[PDB]
């Protein structure tokens, strides 16, 4: 991050792995009388870590809360985290690199594992869908920044 | 609730120590700038404001997105299909074309060619570490020798991870898949029926907690929000490609599996090579069967209705916005800025003639419009009347500016040229506040034993000795 | 849905599921010896049938051929099939979107399926790039000039 | 099937699954620049609890840690829980026999659990040995055996 | 007491993982349209080869099958491999590590990946039902108890 070698962005996938995980069944033996896709309750968080000089550690906290009729079945919680060299972007392609091209080769991950924890507590198969994180940011930073005149006098 | 179990919605905020992922404002909302917090009164907090004028729409409606890796071998199909999604159904199977016959639908022609010779993609290019971690100890405690880490070899590489290396990504082709006709500018129409989106996928505005039946909360109306490829996908556009295999391959792509490779001597030293002794298995007397009654499909199966639901808001709307912060960022330094490497400028000219918002002479507005706004949402649902056409310019959109805006001039308080960093912002300080380190749960209790009491503070009789797996 | 539809394609992804999966690891604890990136051959084939009206399944087989020095490491390759709706679409493009899009959609969770068994096999993780068989099998549909005219009885 | 094997007075595990499973690295980007100097902690917890007619559970919490000072590498536990359908059998025999017999048991499923969960975070694989509480159950009972229907082939 | 060497049994677990991995599912959607009554009928193959100096490998296939006669629901098949060291000539001694022992510290592992493979398929959860391979070692008498040889036959 300076310009000498930035050229424009500076990307690199170096590590994918999980650096956190939860999973409480208050009714874990209690699944047997019921049988249907429990009641989904899905929550999200941002949380990351700097490595080095354009090196960042970016995580997707994916917490799932089921439960079957009006009782919890099972809760459960993934930390996807991954060592990325992601820094210098700008503009419109900055939302369109960590809003696209890096959450659709996570999401497999933190998805396959919290259906790992449910599977392994021996619970109703649940696993979700891939959504599309990349116009929904994009949106939020959209704001006549199209055409930068500025206009305030020289300097 | 959340409409729809099978969702993700988003996440609360981008990644901060990338940087600052919001543009500045100076008229918050309004361009006109109306301007009137009533005047000792404020009304409601609004703190979101201009976050309604940001865009608006554009949910399931993709402008744009990518994933590739080292290598990606592509070419884009001619089909131009517009995907979208929507399981289970639970009444009418599906309509349309009763015979689904493909040209070979078990492969007689075979899609792959024989692995022993270039099929079409060969290379590989990535990177990774297996592990070990060798116990140790029976008696007593069954596992404690540190063992794991022999001399490290030569292998770290450093430049196994290489820096990305595309090149085509920027001066080639872009996504930019709805090249056409946008009743918006930007989004909507051009190809499919774009974010749709039937009505704002609130479920509860917020949360709403507990609500009466299933029937509004995802389990009776599951009409999903489009989802799966809502607007296009697999349009014809090249993803750059650039690492391409062609036959010059030949180095590794001779055959290094399949016959082993090159070093095949027919039973090298890996089949009985390595056994001396040892004549185990011949026999057990121990079967596995069921010992007891079981069923497989008892249960525990039902169809997961996948959606792509964003839903508005997710637990709580915080203050999206980083301006300037140090102000005199806005003069810069040497650093010019102004170049962009390669930008579009804007849709193409003479497009949308402003025709469909227009707007109104409302110098002067009175609480008249601001309430009957809220009723004219009626008048909103018979969409632009006026289906603006696909209106092409001389200049190809990037070529469209014919002088480029020079920096310093260009204050621009919000590109590379920039300072203080990020001006502090926020590191892993509220990953506490993230139901961490706190006895937030715990099951709910023990629920005590039954055909025993087991109420002892010592578990076993066992202080079993640890150290047998380390980091 | 299903009813109220309009003059336009539509097409609905019904279920995404392994019918068939492989981990073959002959040399497995002989070539534990060697650690690093297992060179990979990125293999692809596919199969079908219709047994749904409307509505076909696709079987993408992704196969991992993977060598660790003078040896074979490990052999996998996953059947990763879908149940996918399609109606709208006429001519050799009809076929081609289940013979092209839809395996495409399945691949990032055959890359998933495959990351697991070679990690269960203490192989180093092996994350698939991503690759477009699209085009391959593009030309296999114009290269077929069989034409039952209807047959498709069995399959 | 029709063989249920039900030696008159029977111990049988009809259900074996992860009701808790917890991890925690904080240092998981971390583990490489730090010291390979891990203090790993072990920890032993059981419980018990009624779920139906002749339908008992014994839980097994083992706790895996790796600490160095403050900084923890990463945590693993896992209460393996499992239902054990016990009974024509009391006194000693059953205490022990769910007590004590139960949880080592569930202890290669612990281990089982703990071993993936870890290598979910890329970290490296633990093996636990066994021990034989089959041969101390019976040694303590009367070493001689008899009285109590073992659960025993032709031999 | 001076142990100063004393190679009385060598027993060190190595690595556990998987070797061999399969699952198939030809009437996987056809599933939806038939009797949901599958004759689940088990398998259990073995295999055992030494490596390297005092360390032998121990295999144990689990082969779980589901068909109501001709209609087959599905198939799953997972050679679980474990190497252990193990060395001094140990004979009937040995013959409880590899014959017994390992049979239940590959189970967890070998059942998971079924019950995963399943899961995978997209399919109601099957967990393979216990077997006391030691249990059988351990009633029954091994004449000469086990005898290591012992180089000096003294000290």
């Amino acid at each position: 991050m300076s310009e000498q070698n930035n050229t424009e962005m500076t990307f690199q996938i170096q590590r994918i792995y999980t650096k956190d995980i939860s999973f409480e069944a208050p009714n874990a033996p209690h699944v047997f009388q019921k049988d249907w896709q429990p009641e989904v309750k899905l929550d999200l968080d941002t949380a990351s870590s700097q490595l080095a000089d354009d090196v960042y550690e970016v995580v997707l906290r994916v917490t799932v809360t089921a439960s079957l009729g009006e009782e919890t079945a099972f809760l459960c919680e993934v930390q996807q985290g991954g060592i990325f060299s992601i820094a210098g972007i700008e503009g419109t392609q900055m939302a369109h690199c960590l809003g696209a091209y890096c959450p659709n080769i996570l999401f497999p991950y933190a998805r396959e594992c919290i259906t790992s924890m449910v599977s392994r507590g021996t619970f109703p198969q649940l696993n979700l869908a891939p959504v599309n994180f990349d116009a929904l940011f994009m949106n939020y930073l959209q704001q006549q920044a199209g055409e930068g005149t500025e206009e305030h006098q020289d300097a | 609730m959340k409409q729809s179990t099978i969702a993700l919605a988003l996440l609360p905020l981008l990644f901060t120590p990338v940087t600052k992922a919001r543009t500045p404002e100076m008229p918050v909302l309004e361009n006109r700038a109306a301007q009137g917090d009533i005047t000792a009164p404020g009304g409601a907090r609004r703190l979101t404001g201009d976050q309604t004028a940001a865009l608006r729409d554009s949910l399931s409606d993709k402008p744009a997105k990518n994933i590739i890796l080292l290598i990606g071998d592509g070419m884009g199909d001619s089909e131009i299909t517009a995907a979208r999604n929507y399981a289970e159904g639970a009444g009418g199977f599906f309509k349309g074309i009763d015979a689904l016959p493909l040209t070979g639908q078990y492969t007689h022609y075979a899609l792959n060619k024989k692995t022993g010779k270039p099929d079409y993609v060969t290379d590989s290019a990535a990177s990774a570490t297996a592990w070990s971690t060798g116990v140790k100890t029976y008696n007593g405690a069954l596992g404690v020798d540190i063992h794991e880490k022999d001399h490290p070899t030569i292998l770290e590489m450093a430049k196994a991870a290489g820096l990305a290396t595309g090149n085509v990504s920027t001066a080639e082709l872009q996504d930019a898949t709805p090249a056409a006709l946008v009743a918006h500018v930007t989004s909507r129409k051009c190809y499919g029926p774009s974010a749709t989106s039937e009505k704002c996928p609130g479920n509860a505005l917020e949360k709403g907690g507990k609500g009466s039946i299933t029937e509004q909360l995802l389990n009776a109306r599951a009409d999903v929000t489009l989802g799966g490829g809502a607007k296009t996908f697999a349009e014809t556009a090249t993803a750059g490609e650039w690492q391409g295999k062609t036959l010059r391959e030949q180095a590794q792509a001779r055959g290094y599996q399949l016959v082993s490779d090159a070093a095949s001597l027919n039973s090298v030293t890996e089949a009985n090579q390595q056994k001396p002794l040892l004549g185990l298995f011949a026999d057990g007397n121990m079967p596995v069967r069921w010992l007891g009654p079981k069923a497989t499909y008892h249960g525990n199966i039902d169809k997961p209705a996948v959606t792509c639901t964003p839903n508005p808001q997710r637990n709580d709307s915080v203050p999206t916005l980083a301006q300037m912060t140090d102000k005199a960022i806005e003069l810069l330094s040497k650093n010019e800025k102004g170049f962009f490497l390669q930008v579009e400028g804007a849709s193409i000219d003479k497009q949308d003639h402003a025709a469909n918002p227009c707007g109104q002479i409302g110098e002067t507005v009175d609480l008249d419009e601001a309430v009957q706004r809220a009723l004219e949402f009626a008048k909103k649902e018979g969409n632009t009347l006026v289906i603006v056409t696909a209106d092409h310019a001389h200049a190809s959109q990037i070529v469209a500016p014919d002088t480029k805006a020079p920096g310093l001039t260009q204050a621009l308080n919000t590109k590379d040229g920039a300072v203080m960093v990020m001006s502090y912002g926020n590191s892993e300080e509220d990953s506490q506040e993230h139901t961490g380190s706190q006895l937030r749960i715990a099951a709910y209790g023990p629920h005590a034993a039954n055909v025993v009491g087991l109420t002892d503070q010592t578990d076993l009789f066992y202080t079993m000795k640890a150290a047998l797996g380390l980091k």
